[PDB]
């Protein structure tokens, strides 16, 4: 096909560019610039009308001239090519590969902006996910098609949880009654913002951990120009879904930062001038951040399944910031880490009130995990919430106020903050992880126990402590 | 008993209160810059390219 | 090149015609007088330039005239024990030339274009050349010069000057293109020169301070910053790191300070002597030096210049440590320069883009294989003032982000005079564990576990610091009592280094080491001693404790039999007193 | 148009104690239901949509998410009609707007809901209609404003807000028909701060 260059070139600022003759530019269209040097720098329409054409600059315009400056179009729709080949491979953050290896063949070219699922086709998520860290599975659960964001702050082990848990989830498809079959599993992790410490680390444990035959890692350096930092996640949602719902696999999707694409689509749209939001952040901020997360999900009539696990940074215990806000009204709830129980030593340290999961219930009950799961969590989140008002009166007026079984109520507390919660790098299963809230469960009498049926109590109290 | 009640209730209540008349006020300002843009631009545009 | 004429004047602002052709932030000179400006806008046949000196006495119809080139740096030989402002220009040709002010318009070399050097080439005609090659040694102090073709060229040679003298201006390797390289080179400051590959860090950055070495370490090629309100001792600190690490090449960067303190730097400087070879320390230091009154566009551009030398030296193989004075006023110059060009600011008055630029500043630092195989490291400090005091302040969290280490300073520390004043309970490193093999091989199996130790026994003591406040630590239990000497013993013979003070500035590896290794032996016998039983309220006065203190002033040459005295002084107090 | 417009007296029940007893609503009032995310807006009204005693239920998913109203097409044909005894979708109609479908069709929406509540007033049965979220309708008219580069008013919002939603939440009420008979619309409409 023939291709078509314009030098019409009559106004340069900042990162926009005018193109005086080019009528038959498409909106949206993706274009490529070469200057006098040879050099090729990229850009996409934002504006086209009958007397000039906007087009914006992907990377800096150091160097451009309005004489020998062209502008030659590359395809009107920006689309990736994907393949099934892309499975233990690297790429940037535009799709190019950074381990050395040859170009992979494309089977399809797909568009990036993806298209909005029908709602008629769509399906209840309902299968539950093993992840092995116990605050998560049984109070928390996370279901195949759930997006559930990890909120952190600064100073946080994030990162190591996203890896433990990149590590350790599958699906055990005999204890929903179903029998047991292997189900083809993958992941796809979506870096940005990263430094080379992190980078290094995230490699590091991959390769260690042997899982890098079965990942795709989209990684994007913060050195690299800030368009990439916009195109990375998209790209790795398209391949996500492609592989999902056109090859039957099950995969696991991770945003490594959202705090700095939030900051690159600021620093993108305060250039063109338009009016900011609740801090300066673009007022459009919720579709953008829409049009991403809600690519994940189940179809009806097919196999496949996407699930999101997002982690941003809050600058502060902000919950009212706009990034951490515009988050929770999208997604289907959030897992808060905690600076006190980081503070005194446990690990991981995932606080369970502020946290919320919106498809527990579907994804537990009857024939799925156990059947005491949900009443197990009842029973331990019965504790916290009257525990956390006693401790604060406490810390005013003093230890006057406790009764004894309340003293008995505060150990049992200490002891799940000891035990439950904390357990470093391991890899417990639901099995044993139910076990051990059990025999956590046993250091109460039953007739405190107001929420578990005595069927359950009669085939699981009085186990004592395991992990001692 | 007095020290742990003002340690623990009323600086962390007032700071919060700073924070957010300041988080306002800024805003404020952020707000009317962008009127200023545009009435430059009014401005400059029909006393430079009227006829 | 282009050269157009004025038909606009406003402010710094200078519209120019006739310069199509014309490319985006090129350096243009601007007037008869011949001001600098840079060019951001194009529009049909006119520019927009943005001149950086005072424009008062400018007339329309003066000619303009751009270099082709934005902003760039001369490298070579002749950058070591001088001092730039923020665009390279020698502070001290200019003072010969002119005087004690800074005439506008006038015209310097970065290098001195008639200095004799001594040339001695290592390539032969016929020979082929990439970018990043090595042709050709120049002796320069304590150190060799290499010659490097530049990383954009290739090609093949026939021309080689013999060994003699020459000026960094004549050619010395002609290649069959008919392209000409010289003993220097031209590199735009704003992109970052290539490598081969990057490596991970796995070498410590000795400091040569002992609670920042054990506690808080950062390895060779690692970013490190120091925070902390007015009146802290974040020059000192700088200042002893660029004395006593042990970097090759050492760069400092002022990026606006306040000119009594620039004078203060200035002066004390050439006075000081290199610790490794006896010589003055301003042989192996570059300095970068900035007033509050300079061109608000120089003090953006000071620390890039900064960082692109680093780069310029870490390509030869050695290992560079780049200190750089308060990046809030830098942070002010970007302010005021995004204020000039109207861009909506975003967190308090900061453009959106401070982060893009944070992170691009601390991305360079790394430790990496150069182009001609040799390996090379740059390591970067930089300072924070944050006016709050809190680490809100929207500087200090762009750049918490991004860093590796975070020495925080304390001002209540000053008050009770104990120096340094770092905060062991704010301050923390990423760069432990990746150390920690290298710490086991090289200097003892033990090291990382008596590190822990001591830092688990300055834990324990911060936990009792409530108990203390209501009662008086007479009132405390005996066992308590003991922790809370020993930690106090902890911090006023290991925690404390006087950086005036003359023999208190400097403290090796081993010497530590030893010193924790005492600390401990005596905190163990200590506390069996106390359920031993025997002079418990006496054992806070032995004799061991003068010879815990002793270790702080002992040489290092002399160090191991003080080490055998003070041990076999444990082994024959403790056994054998009663 | 109507007739006339008529005094509420009686309750509109919603099934839930604190809401029935404490805060009541007639038929025929409006409500509005605030709240920070994770708050329980959405389970209220899918709530009232289901144990309510309006003859028809219009629920409007202006800008939220797409498992909620997957959520309604799956589980409303399994249940019960509580005062007929058929299924409970065969009184429900869903009008569905995601959060990643085009922004300018969320004024639209609105007004077919209203539309068709108003329609199925005027034939004598009482109405219920429900709003998901009101603050993604005032975010189109914002960026619909922002394309047409007039003056905001306070965060950014064009001046005429105020009077579009005193205009949509002004079309319920009890009224006597133009037939005769005699109908309500009842207006609960959440809002995102
Ligand atoms: N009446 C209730 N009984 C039991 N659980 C409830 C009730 N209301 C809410 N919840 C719980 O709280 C969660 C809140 O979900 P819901 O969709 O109602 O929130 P929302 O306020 O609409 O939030 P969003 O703004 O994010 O859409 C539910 O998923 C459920 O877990
Ligand atoms: N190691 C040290 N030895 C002696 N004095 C110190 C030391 N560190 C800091 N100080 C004191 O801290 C003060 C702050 O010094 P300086 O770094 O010049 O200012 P700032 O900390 O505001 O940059 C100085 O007056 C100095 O006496
Ligand atoms: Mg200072
Ligand atoms: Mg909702």
């Amino acid at each position: 096909l023939l291709k078509k260059e314009y030098t019409g070139i009559t106004y340069i600022s900042g990162p926009l560019l005018f193109v005086e003759n080019a009528k038959d530019l498409a909106y949206g269209a993706i274009v490529d610039i070469k200057d006098g040097t040879g050099r090729v720098r990229g850009g996409q329409v934002i504006e086209v009308s009958e007397e000039y054409a906007v087009i914006q600059v992907f990377e800096e315009t150091t160097g451009l001239d309005l004489a020998t400056t062209s502008v030659s179009l590359v395809e009107d729709v920006a689309r990736l090519g994907v393949s099934k080949e892309m499975l233990g491979r690297r790429f940037n953050g535009i799709g190019k590969p950074i381990d050395g290896l040859p170009p992979i063949t494309p089977e399809k070219r797909l568009p990036i902006t993806g298209l909005p699922l029908n709602p008629v086709a769509r399906r209840k998520p309902e299968q539950f996910i093993q992840t092995g860290i116990s605050t998560i599975d049984v109070m928390n659960t996370l279901v195949r098609g759930q997006k559930l964001p990890i909120f952190s702050g600064s100073g946080l082990p994030a990162n190591e949880i996203a890896a433990q848990i990149a590590r350790q989830a599958t699906v055990r498809p005999d204890l929903s009654g179903e029998g047991e079959k292997e189900e083809p599993f993958a992941v796809v992790f979506a870096a940005m913002g990263i430094t080379q410490r992190e980078l290094s680390y995230f490699i590091q444990e991959f390769e260690r951990t042997g899982a890098l035959s079965r990942s795709v890692l989209f990684l994007n350096k913060a050195d690299d120009p800030t368009i990439e930092r916009i195109l990375t996640p998209r790209m790795a949602l398209t391949v996500a879904e492609y592989l999902a719902f056109e090859h039957d696999y099950h995969v696991l999707v991770i945003l490594t930062d959202m705090t700095n694409y939030c900051e690159a689509l600021r620093e993108i749209g305060a250039a063109r001038e338009e009016i900011p939001g609740r801090r300066g952040y673009p007022g459009y901020m919720y579709t953008d951040l829409a049009t991403i997360y809600e690519r994940a999900g189940v179809v009806e009539g097919k196999k496949g399944s996407v699930t999101q696990i997002p982690i941003l940074s809050m600058p502060d215990d902000d919950r009212t910031h706009p990034i951490p806000d515009l988050t929770g009204y999208i997604t289907e709830g959030q897992i808060q880490l905690s600076r006190e129980l980081h503070r005194k030593g446990i690990y991981p340290p995932i606080d369970p009130l502020p946290s919320l999961s919106r498809l527990m219930n579907n994804g537990v009950g009857k024939g799925k995990t156990r059947e005491d799961h949900k009443q197990v969590s009842d029973q331990l989140y019965s504790a916290y919430a009257n525990g956390v008002d006693i401790r604060k009166l406490v810390a005013i007026i003093g230890e006057d106020a406790l009764t004894e079984n309340d003293r008995r109520y505060l150990q049992f507390a200490d002891a799940f903050e000891r035990f439950f919660i904390n357990q470093g790098q391991q890899n417990r299963s639901i099995e044993e992880s139910l076990q051990i809230a059990w025999a956590l469960l046993s250091m109460l009498p039953q007739g405190e126990l107001k929420r578990i049926s005595k069927d359950h109590i009669g085939k699981y109290y009085g186990q004592k402590l395991e992990e001692i | 008993r007095r020290v742990n009640a003002l340690e623990q209730v009323v600086i962390p209540g007032i700071r919060a209160q700073i924070r957010f008349i300041q988080q306002v006020l800024e805003q404020r300002e952020r707000e009317d810059t962008f009127r200023l843009k545009r009435i430059k631009g009014k401005i400059e545009a029909r006393e430079a390219e009227e006829e | 090149m282009i050269q157009g004429v004025i038909q606009k004047i406003a402010g710094p602002a200078v519209i120019a015609k006739g310069m199509l052709g014309a490319r985006m932030y090129d350096i243009c000179k601007v007037g008869e007088e011949g001001l600098v400006g840079e060019i951001i806008r194009l529009d049909g046949d006119t520019a927009f330039v943005q001149v950086y000196e005072d424009t008062s006495g400018l007339k329309v119809g003066e000619p303009v005239v751009s270099t082709g080139l934005p902003l760039a740096v001369e490298l070579g030989p002749g950058m070591l024990n001088g001092i730039y402002d923020g665009i390279q220009r020698p502070l001290e040709r200019i003072r010969e030339k002119t005087g004690i002010y800074i005439t506008r318009g006038v015209v310097v070399h970065a290098l001195d274009r008639e200095k004799k050097w001594a040339w001695t080439p290592m390539v032969k005609p016929g020979d082929e050349v990439r970018g990043g090659m090595v042709l050709g040694t120049v002796p320069e102090f304590g150190f060799t010069h290499k010659i490097l073709v530049p990383p954009d060229v290739r090609g093949r040679v026939k021309e080689v000057k013999p060994a003699g003298e020459y000026t960094v201006e004549e050619p010395v390797v002609v290649l069959e293109d008919g392209t000409e390289l010289k003993m220097y080179h031209t590199w735009p400051v704003r992109r970052a020169r290539p490598v081969q590959r990057k490596l991970d860090p796995n070498t410590p950055f000795l400091t040569g301070m002992r609670i920042l070495d054990v506690l808080f370490p950062v390895a060779m090629g690692g970013t490190a910053a120091i925070p902390g309100p007015f009146g802290s001792g974040k020059t000192v600190t700088q200042q002893s790191l660029a004395k006593w690490s042990n970097a090759d090449v050492v760069v400092y960067v002022g990026c606006g300070e306040r000119g009594n303190e620039m004078t203060d730097v200035l002066v004390e400087f050439p006075e000081l002597t290199d610790p490794k070879t006896g010589g003055p320390l301003m042989h192996r230091t570059v300095l970068i030096a900035n007033t509050s009154n300079m061109p608000v566009a120089a003090r953006e551009a000071s620390i890039y210049v900064g960082v692109t030398i680093a780069e310029y030296f870490r390509d030869q193989g050695f290992s560079v440590a780049l200190m750089a004075d308060s990046t809030s006023r830098w942070a002010e110059a970007l302010r005021e320069i995004s204020s000039r060009l109207e861009e909506m600011p975003a967190e308090e008055g900061y453009p959106p883009y401070l982060a893009a630029r944070l992170a691009a500043f601390y991305e360079r630092a790394g430790k990496v294989i150069t182009l001609g195989g040799e390996e090379g490291a740059v390591t970067i400090v930089g300072a924070v003032s944050p006016p709050g005091g809190d680490m809100s302040e929207p500087v200090t969290q762009s750049t918490l982000r991004i860093v590796g280490a975070f020495w925080r300073l304390d001002a209540s520390l000053a008050f009770r005079r104990h120096f340094p004043a770092i905060n062991w309970n704010g301050s923390y490193s990423l760069f432990t564990s990746a150390l920690d093999p290298w710490y086991r091989e090289n200097v003892a199996e033990d090291y990382p576990e008596l590190r822990d130790a001591i830092s688990e026994l300055l834990q324990r003591e911060a936990g009792l610091q409530e108990i203390v406040q209501l009662v008086g630590p007479d009132a405390l239990q005996d066992a308590e009592r003991l922790v809370i000497e020993v930690g106090r013993i902890i911090r006023e013979d290991f925690l404390q280094q006087n950086a005036y003070h003359e023999v208190d500035a400097y403290c090796s590896m081993k010497k530590a080491y030893g010193i924790m290794k005492m600390i401990l032996a005596f905190y163990k016998e200590a506390e069996a001693a106390i359920k031993r039983g025997v002079s418990i309220d006496e054992i806070l006065q032995l004799p061991v404790l003068e010879r815990i203190g002793r270790a702080r002033y002992v040489s290092e040459e002399e160090f191991p039999a003080y080490f055998e005295e003070a041990m076999k002084e444990i082994q024959g107090a403790f056994k054998a007193l009663a």
